[PDB]
C-alpha cells in the first residue's frame, strides 16, 4: 500500500500543500490559521484514535470555523426576532443601521 | 489624386477620436475634476473606502485637506 | 461557551485623523520617520498579543503622534505641502514620480525648519 | 455591475438592430416564392486542444517572476516549455501535420 | 455547509444521472462528464478561495487540464468507435455481453 | 569535425527556421546559468517589501537590529540605487 | 453617466467600420491606377449609407428549411463579442479597469469561433459546412499562436494590466524590444480575421460584415498598444488618444495594403506555415523572453 | 443584499444542467452547456476568482466544448461567510497559483509528463491501420 | 494608523451589534447575551456577517461587492 | 505499435500506480490513477478490431466516472475538513462515494458489468495485464483509508461480488469472461476483510495475482480462448494440460493446494471478531466457482476431446517466444501452502 518513500529520503513530494498552515507564499495566512495550528499540535504523536476522543474541542472549533454553522444560527435567530419584534411594533432600530451614523476612518 | 482619399480617412479619425476623449471627460466630471482613482490589490479600494467616510458627503473624490486637521 | 467581552464605546473615543489618503501619501515617508516609535510599539503589540482589544491604548498614542506630525507641519510648512498633496490627489494612480519638484519643496521646506 | 450593463447593452443595441434589419424588408410584400468524416481535421482540434491545455499551464509566468527562488521557476518554465516543443516534435515526426 | 455549494453538488448528481440514464448519443455521455468536471472546478474553487488557501490555488487549474486531456482521449475513441458505425450510438456497442 | 559544419550548413539552407529556433532555445537555456545579473534580480525581489516588516521585541543582545530607520545598522540598498 | 459613456463608445466604433469600407474601396481603387466611390457624396461619403439603407431594405433570404434559433443567434453573438472587445482597452483610460484585461480579450477572442460554426452548422449544406469546419480550425490553429505570442510579450510588462503598457513604453517602443514576434503577431492578426492573403472563405450579412470590421479595427489598435507605445502625460490626454488613433489608422491601411498586394495562400499551405514555421519560432522566442529578464536583472516590478 | 444574486446564480446553472441531461439534440445540449458554463464563470467571477473564472471561460468554453462542437459538427445566504481584512498590494489568487513554478515542482513534473503522453496516446489511438 | 483604526472601527461595530442583541433578545427566555460559539476563548475574527448582520441592504453590497465590482 | 511506445506506455502506467502508493497528498493520488488511466488505453487496443476498440470506450467510460466520483468525494472532505493528507476521511457518504469509486476502479459488485465485457474484448495479454497490475491502487488507497470505511457497506458489496462471480462464471464458455468473474470474486473475497486486517487482503492479493498470472501465461502458451479450442491443447503439450488443472485447482481453494492459504486465513480473521455467517456464506458460494473450474479440467486434461487432422503440422514446431516466469509461478501458486506464517512479513 502506502510506501513511505518521502519520509526515507527526505524529499517533501507533496506535503508542502497538505494543511493551510504550512509555508504560504508571501506569509499570507489562512482563515482558520490558529484553529488548525491548535488542532494539529494538540494530536500530534497521539494517534488518530485517542486523537478523536480527546482531541474534540479543537477540531469542533476548527470546524466550526470553517463551515460557521453556530454562527450563522445565531445570527439568523437574532434577525428573525428582530423581523418579528419590528412587524409587531415595538422595536425600532437606532440610526446606526439606518444609514444616519457617523462614519468613521 | 491620392489625396482624395483623406476626407473619409479623416472621418474615421474623428470616429475613433470620440471614444477615448469622451472616456477622459467623463471621468473628469464625475470624480471631481480629477483621474478616476483605479483600485486593484484591495489596499487602494481600503484607501478609497477611508475616503468616503471622512469627507461626509458620501464622496471618494472630495478630498479633506490639512484644514480639517484642527 | 463563555461570553465575549468587548469595550465600551467609550473606550473607542479618540481624536481621529480626518486627511484623506492623498495627504497621508503625501506625508508618509517623513510620518514614518517621525512617529517611529509609538507605530512601532502598537505593531509589537498587535503581532504579540493576536487581541484587538489588548492593544487599544496604542492605538490612542499613534493617532496622538500622527496628530502631532501633522499639526507641526501646518505650523511651519502647510503651504508646499498643500501643493504636494494637491498634485499626488490629481493622479489616479497617486504615484510620487510626477512631480519631483513639489516634492523638493516640500522636503526642502521641512528640512530648514523642523 | 458596469461589466454586467456593458455586456447588457452590447447584447441588447446588437439584438434590437440585427432584429429591425430582418424585420424592415418584411413589411413590404414580395413574392415570397456529406458523410466522409476527414480525419485530419480531427488531429487539428484535437492537437489544438492540448497546445491550450499546456497554454494554461504556461499562462501564471508573468507572476512566477517574483518568488525569490528565480532558478527553480526558470527551471520549471523551461521545463514546460521543452515538453511542448517535444509534443510538436514528435507530432510533427509521426506524420501528424500533413495534408 | 450554505446552499450554493448544496446546489452545486445536486448540479453534479443530475450530471451523473443523465450520464447514467443512455437515452443515445455517447457524445452526450462525454457531455455529461464535462459538466460533472465544471461543477467538480466551480464548487473546488469556491471552497478553496472562501478559506484563504493560498496554496491550493493551483489545484482547480490542474484537475481542468487533466480532465480535458481526458476529453481529448474520450473523442478519439468516439471518433474510431463511429469510424466503424457510422453514428456514435449507444446500441452499436452491444457485440460484448456479458 | 566536417561532418557537424556540412550538417549545420546544410540545414541553413531550406530549413533556417529551425535553425534559428533550436540556437534561439538553446542559448535561452545556456545563458542564464553564465549571467553575473541573475543573482541581482534575486535580490531585487528580496529587496520588494509586499509585507509590513513586524518589529522584534529587544532584549538588550541584538547589536546588529537597529532601533529606528536611520540607525546605520541593517540592510542597505545602496547597491541597488547604483544600479 | 456610465451609459452614455458606453453608448459613446459603442457608436463611433459602427461609424468608423462604415466609412473603413469607403476606405479601403478608396485606398484600393486609387493603389490599382483607379478611384473608389467618388459620385455618392463629395467624395464618396455618401457611399456608406446608401450601402447601409439599400442593405437594411432588401429581402432576407432565409433558408426556409435552417433552425432560425441559431441563424438569428450567430449574429448577435458576433456583433456582442466585437463591441465587447473594445471595452478593455486604453485610451489612454479604458471604459473598465480590468486587472486581467489581456486575459479577457483572450478569452473573448476564444469565443469568436462559436458564430462561425453555427453559421456553418444552420447554413443547412454541407459545402458550407465544410467551409466553415476549415475556418473555424485555422482560427484555433492561429489563436495558438496569437497566446503564446502575447504572453512573451507581457512578460516585459509585468502584468495583464493593459494601461500597464503605456507605462512600459514610457521611453521607448516594445517593437525595438522584440520585434520577430510582432511580425508573428502581424501575421498572425492578419490570419485571424481571415484578412488576404488567408482570405479563403442583407441584414444578416451586414451584421457579420460589421463584426468582422470592428475585429479588425480592434485587432490593430490592440496591437498598437502592445507595440507602438505613445506617451501619455496625464494632464492631457488628448495627445494620447490622437497618437493611438493615428497608429490603429496606419496599421488598418497596412492590412489594406497588404491585401492589395500579394496573391492568396492554399490551406495547406498556411497550415504548415503556422505549425512548422511560427509555433517552434514562438516557442524558442517564448523561452528566449522568460529566461531574459533574469539574465539581465530587468524584471517588472507589479507582482 | 441583491436579493441574493449569487443564489439565483446557482439555480440558473442547476437548471441548465436539468435542461441538457435530458441530452435533446446533442448540439442543443452542447448550447446548454455552454449556457451552463457562462453561468458558472460569472458565479466564479463574483465570487472573487478572477484569474480561475477567466480560466474557466477561455481554457473549457473556447477549447474544450469548440473541440466537442467540432466533432458533433463532422457528424450527423452569501455575504455572511466572507472576510474582513484586506490582501495586500496583490491578488492571493495570483500569488498562490505563480506558486507553481517555485513550490509545485512535483506537479509540473507530472502534469507535464501526463501531457506528453495524452499525445502520445491521441496520436497511437488515432492512428488507425 | 489604518491598523489601529480599522480594529477601533471592528469593535465598535460589534458593541453595536452587542448592544442591540441585549435589547433585541430581552424576552427570549434561554438566549444569553453575546455568547461564544467557540469553546476557546482567544479572540476569533468576526465574519462580514456578523458586522453587517443588522445593517441596511446598501452598505451590505459595499462591504461585500465594492471591490469586485469596481472597475 | 513501436516497441518504444509500448514500454514508454507500460512504465507511465506502473508510474501512475507509483504515484498512487507513494503520495499523501490526494490530489496527487488522483493524478496517479489520471496518468494509470490515460497510458492504459492504447495498451488494451494493441491489436486493432472493433472489439478492442469498444472494450477500450467502455473501460474509459466506466474508469473516468470513477475519477469524477473520487474528486467529488476528495471535494466534500476538503470542504468538511481543511485536509489534503490521506487519513481517516472525517465525513458521512463523502466516505461513501469514495468508496464507490474505489469499488468501480476495483470492479467490485454492483460495478463489475464492465469486467467480463472489457475482458472478452481485449486479448489475453491485456486482460493479464488488466486483471493484474490495476488492481494494486485502489486496493492501496483503499487500505490506506480502511479504518473510515463503513463495514456495512463494504462487507455488503464484497458478498454481492464473491456472488456474482460464482454465479456469473458457470455459464460461460470463453475462458476470458471465466477469468473475469473469477477476478470479481477473488476481490469480494478481498475486500470482505479490509475492515478487520489489511495484512489479509494483501496477501489474497498477492495469492490472487501469482495464480491469475500462471493461468493467463498458460492460457497464452496454448493459444486458446475457448473452451473447446482449449480442448485440442492435450494433442500437443499434455504437461501444459497437467499444470493448467493443476492452477485451475488451486484457484478453486482446494487443500493443500496454495489458492486455500487466503481464505482459511480470512475465514480464521473473520472469526477473531465475532463474525461467523459471512464466512460461512462465503465458503458455500465459492463452491460455485470450484464448479466451473472442475468444469474447465474436465474439459481439459482429465478427459481427451477429438482433435483434428491438420494438428499433425503442429507436432513438428515448438515456440519460438518463451516465458520465462512461468515456471516459477505455477510452483508459487501452488505448493506455497507450507511458508503459510510467513505473511508475519506484512506483505
Ligand atoms: C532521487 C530519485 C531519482 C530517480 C527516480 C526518478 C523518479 C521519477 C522522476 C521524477 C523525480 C525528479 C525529482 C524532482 C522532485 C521535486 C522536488 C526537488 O526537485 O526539489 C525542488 C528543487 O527544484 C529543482 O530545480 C528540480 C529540477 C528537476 C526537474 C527538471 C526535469 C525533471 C524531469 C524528470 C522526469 C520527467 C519526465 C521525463 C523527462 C526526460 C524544490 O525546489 P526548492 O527551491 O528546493 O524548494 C521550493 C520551496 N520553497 C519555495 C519554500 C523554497
Ligand atoms: C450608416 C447609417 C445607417 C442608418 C440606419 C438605417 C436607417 C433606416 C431608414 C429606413 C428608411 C425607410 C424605409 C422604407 C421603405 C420600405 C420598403 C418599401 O418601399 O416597401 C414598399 C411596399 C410596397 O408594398 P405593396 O405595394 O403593397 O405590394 C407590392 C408587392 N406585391 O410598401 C410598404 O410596405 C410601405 C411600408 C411602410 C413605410 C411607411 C413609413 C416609411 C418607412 C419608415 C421606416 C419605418 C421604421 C423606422
Ligand atoms: C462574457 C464576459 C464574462 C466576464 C465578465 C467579467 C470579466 C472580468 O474580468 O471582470 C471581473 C470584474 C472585475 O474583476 P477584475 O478585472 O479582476 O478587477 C476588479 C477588482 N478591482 O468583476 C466582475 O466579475 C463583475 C461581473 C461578474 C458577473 C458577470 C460576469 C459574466 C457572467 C455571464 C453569465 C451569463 C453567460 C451566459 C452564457 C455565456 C456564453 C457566451
Ligand atoms: C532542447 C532544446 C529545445 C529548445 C529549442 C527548441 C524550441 C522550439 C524548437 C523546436 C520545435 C519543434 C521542432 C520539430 C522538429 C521536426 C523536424 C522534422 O522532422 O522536419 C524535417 C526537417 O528537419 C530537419 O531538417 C532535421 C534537423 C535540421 C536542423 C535542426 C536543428 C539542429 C541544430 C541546428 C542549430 C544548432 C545550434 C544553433 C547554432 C547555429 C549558428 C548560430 C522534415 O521537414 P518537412 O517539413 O517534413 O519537409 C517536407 C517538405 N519538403
Amino acid at each position: 500500500p502506502f510506501f513511505d518513500v518521502q519520509k526515507r529520503l527526505g524529499l517533501d513530494l507533496d506535503r508542502w500543500m497538505t494543511i493551510q498552515s504550512a509555508e504560504q507564499p508571501h506569509k499570507i495566512p489562512g482563515r482558520c490559521h490558529a484553529f488548525e495550528k491548535e488542532w494539529i499540535e494538540c494530536a500530534h504523536g497521539i494517534g488518530g484514535i485517542r486523537a478523536e476522543k480527546e482531541c474534540k474541542i479543537e477540531f469542533d472549533d476548527f470546524v466550526e470555523c470553517l463551515l460557521r454553522q453556530k454562527t450563522m444560527k445565531r445570527l439568523s435567530a437574532i434577525k428573525r426576532q428582530r423581523d418579528k419584534l419590528i412587524k409587531e411594533g415595538k422595536y425600532t432600530p437606532p440610526p446606526h443601521h439606518l444609514g444616519k451614523e457617523d462614519p468613521r476612518p | 489624386m491620392w489625396f482624395e482619399i483623406l476626407p473619409g480617412i479623416a472621418v474615421m479619425a474623428a470616429c475613433l477620436f470620440i471614444p477615448g476623449m469622451a472616456t477622459a471627460h467623463i471621468h473628469k466630471f464625475t470624480n471631481g475634476g480629477k483621474e478616476k482613482r483605479v483600485a486593484h490589490f484591495s489596499y487602494q479600494w481600503n484607501l478609497m473606502e477611508r475616503d468616503r467616510r471622512i469627507s461626509g458627503v458620501n464622496r471618494y473624490h472630495v478630498t479633506k485637506g490639512l484644514e480639517n486637521i484642527d | 461557551p463563555g461570553i465575549v467581552e468587548l469595550p465600551t464605546l467609550e473606550d473607542l473615543k479618540v481624536q481621529e485623523v480626518k486627511v484623506s489618503s492623498s495627504v497621508l501619501k503625501a506625508a508618509a515617508h517623513h510620518y514614518g520617520a517621525q512617529c517611529d516609535k509609538p507605530n512601532k510599539e502598537f505593531m509589537l503589540c498587535r503581532w504579540e498579543e493576536k487581541d484587538p482589544r489588548r492593544c487599544l491604548e496604542e492605538g490612542k498614542l499613534v493617532n496622538q503622534c500622527a496628530l502631532d506630525f501633522f499639526r507641526q507641519i501646518k505650523r511651519h510648512c502647510a503651504e508646499p505641502f498643500t501643493e504636494y498633496w494637491t498634485c499626488i490627489d490629481y493622479s489616479g494612480l497617486q504615484l510620487f514620480r510626477h512631480c519631483r519638484k513639489q516634492q523638493a519643496k516640500f522636503d526642502e521646506c521641512v528640512l530648514d525648519k523642523l | 455591475m458596469n461589466i454586467m450593463l456593458t455586456l447588457l447593452t452590447n447584447v441588447t443595441l446588437a439584438s434590437l438592430l440585427v432584429l429591425i434589419a430582418f424585420w424592415l424588408p418584411q413589411l413590404n410584400a414580395y413574392s415570397e416564392k456529406r458523410l466522409p468524416f476527414s480525419m485530419k481535421f480531427f488531429l487539428v482540434a484535437i492537437t489544438f486542444l492540448l497546445f491550450d491545455l499546456e497554454i494554461a499551464l504556461l499562462l501564471p509566468l508573468p507572476w512566477a517572476s517574483q518568488t525569490n527562488n528565480l532558478k527553480t521557476m526558470l527551471t520549471m518554465a523551461l521545463f514546460l516549455l521543452i515538453l511542448l516543443a517535444a509534443s510538436l516534435a514528435y507530432e510533427w515526426t509521426q506524420k501528424g501535420l500533413e495534408w | 455547509m450554505p446552499l450554493v455549494y448544496m446546489n452545486i453538488i445536486m448540479a453534479f448528481a443530475i450530471a451523473l444521472a443523465g450520464l447514467l440514464m443512455y437515452r443515445s448519443h455517447l457524445m452526450s455521455s462525454l457531455l455529461c462528464l464535462e459538466g460533472m468536471m465544471l461543477s467538480l472546478f466551480i464548487m473546488s474553487t469556491l471552497i478553496i478561495l472562501n478559506t484563504h488557501f493560498t496554496l491550493a490555488n493551483m489545484m482547480p487549474i490542474i484537475l481542468l487540464v487533466f480532465a480535458a486531456c481526458e476529453a481529448a482521449l474520450g473523442l478519439s475513441l468516439l471518433v474510431m468507435v463511429s469510424n466503424t458505425y457510422g453514428t456514435d450510438y449507444v446500441q452499436n456497442l452491444n457485440l460484448l455481453q456479458c | 569535425a566536417g561532418r557537424i559544419a556540412s550538417f549545420l550548413k546544410n540545414a541553413w539552407a531550406k530549413e533556417p527556421v529551425l535553425v534559428a529556433s533550436f540556437a534561439i532555445g538553446g542559448l535561452a537555456i545556456i545563458l542564464p546559468s553564465l549571467s553575473p545579473y541573475t543573482n541581482y534580480a534575486i535580490r531585487i525581489n528580496r529587496a520588494t517589501p509586499y509585507n509590513y516588516p513586524v518589529p522584534l521585541r529587544d532584549d538588550g543582545n541584538m547589536p546588529d537590529v537597529p532601533s529606528h530607520p536611520q540607525d546605520p545598522q541593517g540592510p542597505s540598498l545602496e547597491w541597488l540605487k547604483n544600479l | 453617466m456610465f451609459m452614455i459613456n458606453i453608448l459613446s463608445l459603442i457608436i463611433p466604433i459602427l461609424l468608423a467600420v462604415a466609412f473603413l469600407t469607403l476606405v479601403e474601396r478608396k485606398v484600393l481603387g486609387y493603389m490599382q491606377l483607379r478611384k473608389g466611390p467618388n459620385v455618392v457624396g463629395p467624395y464618396g461619403l455618401l457611399q456608406p449609407i446608401a450601402d447601409a439603407l439599400k442593405l437594411f431594405t432588401k429581402e432576407p433570404l432565409r433558408p426556409a428549411t435552417s433552425s432560425i434559433s441559431m441563424f438569428i443567434i450567430a449574429p448577435i453573438l458576433a456583433l456582442s463579442l466585437a463591441l465587447t472587445m473594445w471595452v478593455p482597452l486604453p485610451m489612454p483610460y479604458p471604459l473598465i479597469n480590468m486587472n486581467l484585461g489581456v486575459l479577457f480579450m483572450l478569452a473573448m477572442s476564444s469565443l469568436a469561433v462559436y458564430s462561425i460554426l453555427w453559421s456553418g452548422w444552420a447554413s443547412n449544406s454541407k459545402y458550407a459546412l465544410i467551409g466553415a469546419l476549415r475556418a473555424v480550425a485555422q482560427t484555433i490553429s492561429y489563436e495558438v499562436t496569437l497566446a503564446i505570442i502575447l504572453l512573451s510579450v507581457l512578460l516585459m510588462n509585468g502584468s495583464y494590466t493593459l494601461s500597464t503598457l503605456i507605462t512600459t513604453q514610457e521611453h521607448i517602443w516594445m517593437i525595438f524590444t522584440s520585434w520577430p514576434l510582432a511580425m508573428m503577431w502581424f501575421i498572425s492578426t492578419l490570419a485571424e480575421t481571415n484578412r488576404a492573403p488567408f482570405d479563403l472563405t442583407a441584414g444578416p450579412f451586414a451584421m457579420f460584415f460589421m463584426a468582422e470590421y470592428a475585429n479588425i479595427i480592434m485587432m490593430n489598435a490592440f496591437t498598437a498598444i502592445l507595440f507602438l507605445g505613445a506617451s501619455h502625460d496625464p494632464h492631457t490626454p488628448e495627445l494620447y488618444t490622437i497618437n493611438f488613433v493615428l497608429k490603429t489608422l496606419a496599421l488598418t491601411i497596412t492590412f489594406l495594403w497588404i491585401r492589395a498586394s500579394y496573391p492568396r495562400f492554399r490551406y495547406d499551405q498556411l497550415m504548415h506555415l503556422l505549425w512548422k514555421s511560427f509555433l517552434p519560432l514562438t516557442l524558442a522566442l517564448c523561452m528566449w523572453h522568460i529566461s531574459l529578464p533574469i539574465m539581465t536583472a530587468s524584471i517588472p516590478p507589479q507582482s | 443584499m441583491t436579493m441574493y444574486i449569487a443564489f439565483i446564480l446557482s439555480t440558473i446553472f442547476v437548471i441548465g444542467f436539468v435542461g441538457f441531461s435530458s441530452k435533446p439534440s446533442p448540439i442543443y445540449g452542447g448550447l446548454g452547456l455552454i449556457v451552463s458554463g457562462g453561468v458558472g464563470c460569472g458565479i466564479v467571477l463574483n465570487f472573487g476568482g478572477s484569474f480561475l473564472g477567466l480560466m474557466v471561460f477561455l481554457i473549457y468554453l473556447g477549447g474544450m466544448l469548440v473541440v466537442f462542437g467540432y466533432t458533433t459538427a463532422m457528424a450527423t445566504g452569501d455575504w455572511v461567510i466572507y472576510d474582513t481584512g484586506d490582501s495586500g498590494f496583490f491578488s492571493e489568487e495570483a500569488m498562490g497559483i505563480a506558486a507553481l513554478y517555485s513550490y509545485g515542482t512535483w506537479l509540473v513534473i507530472v502534469t507535464g509528463w501526463s501531457l506528453l503522453i495524452g499525445v502520445v496516446v491521441i496520436m497511437e489511438i488515432t492512428r488507425g491501420n | 494608523l489604518f491598523q489601529a483604526e480599522k480594529d477601533r472601527r471592528v469593535l465598535q461595530m460589534l458593541r453595536e451589534n452587542l448592544e442591540e442583541e441585549a435589547i433585541i433578545m430581552k424576552d427570549v427566555p434561554d438566549w444569553k447575551v453575546g455568547e461564544s460559539v467557540f469553546h476557546t476563548t482567544r479572540w476569533v475574527t468576526p465574519m462580514m456577517g456578523e458586522l453587517y448582520g443588522l445593517r441596511t441592504n446598501e452598505e451590505i453590497l459595499s462591504a461585500t461587492y465594492g471591490f469586485i465590482w469596481y472597475t | 505499435m513501436n516497441p518504444i511506445i509500448y514500454t514508454t506506455l507500460i512504465m507511465t502506467v506502473m508510474s501512475g500506480t507509483m504515484l498512487v502508493m507513494i503520495s499523501s497528498h490526494w490530489l496527487l493520488i488522483w493524478i496517479g490513477f489520471e496518468m494509470n488511466l490515460l497510458a492504459m488505453i492504447p495498451v488494451l487496443m494493441k491489436n486493432f478490431n472493433p472489439r478492442a476498440t469498444e472494450a477500450a470506450t467502455k473501460y474509459f467510460l466506466t474508469q473516468a466516472t470513477a475519477s469524477m466520483m473520487l474528486m467529488m468525494a476528495i471535494i466534500i472532505n476538503l470542504l468538511y475538513s481543511g485536509q489534503w493528507t490521506i487519513t481517516k476521511m472525517f465525513n458521512p457518504v463523502a466516505m461513501t462515494m469514495m468508496t464507490m469509486a474505489l469499488a468501480m476502479k476495483l470492479g467490485l459488485s454492483p460495478f463489475h458489468f464492465w469486467v467480463p465485457e472489457v475482458t472478452q474484448g481485449i486479448s489475453l495479454q491485456a486482460g493479464l495485464l488488466l486483471l493484474t497490475w490495476q488492481k494494486l491502487a485502489p486496493l492501496s488507497v483503499l487500505c490506506q483509508i480502511s479504518q473510515s470505511i463503513n463495514p456495512n457497506l463494504m462487507l455488503t458489496m464484497a458478498m454481492l461480488s464473491i456472488l456474482i462471480g460464482g454465479w456469473g462464471g458457470l455459464n460461460q464458455t470463453q475462458l476470458r469472461k471465466i477469468m473475469a468473474y473469477s477476478s470479481i470474486a477473488h476481490m469480494g473475497w478481498m475486500t470482505a476483510v479490509l475492515p478487520y486486517n489489511t495484512t489479509m487482503t494483501i496477501l489474497n492479493l498477492l495469492i490472487y495475482i501469482t495464480m491469475t498470472l500462471a493461468m493467463f501465461m498458460l492460457l497464452i502458451h496454448s493459444s486458446a480462448t475457448t473452451t473447446l479450442s482449449l480442448s485440442h491443447t492435450w494433442n500437443k503439450m499434455p504437461v501444459i494440460t497437467s499444470l493448467m488443472m493443476v492452477t485451475l485447482l488451486s484457484m478453486g481453494g482446494l487443500p493443500p493446494l496454495s489458492g486455500f492459504m487466503p481464505k482459511w486465513m480470512i475465514i480464521q480473521e473473520m472469526t477473531k471478531n465475532e463474525s461467523i455467517i459471512m464466512p460461512t456464506l462465503m465458503a458455500m458460494t465459492a463452491l460455485l466457482n470450484l464448479y466451473f473450474y472442475m468444469r474447465l479440467a474436465y474439459s481439459s486434461s482429465l478427459t481427451m476431446f477429438p482433435s483434428t487432422n491438420n494438428m499433425k503440422m503442429k507436432w513438428q514446431f515448438e515456440h519460438t517466444k518463451q516465458m520465462k516466469l512461468l515456471p516459477t509461478m505455477i510452483v508459487l501458486s501452488t505448493l506455497v501452502l507450507p511458508m503459510t506464517p510467513a505473511l508475519s512479513s506484512l506483505n
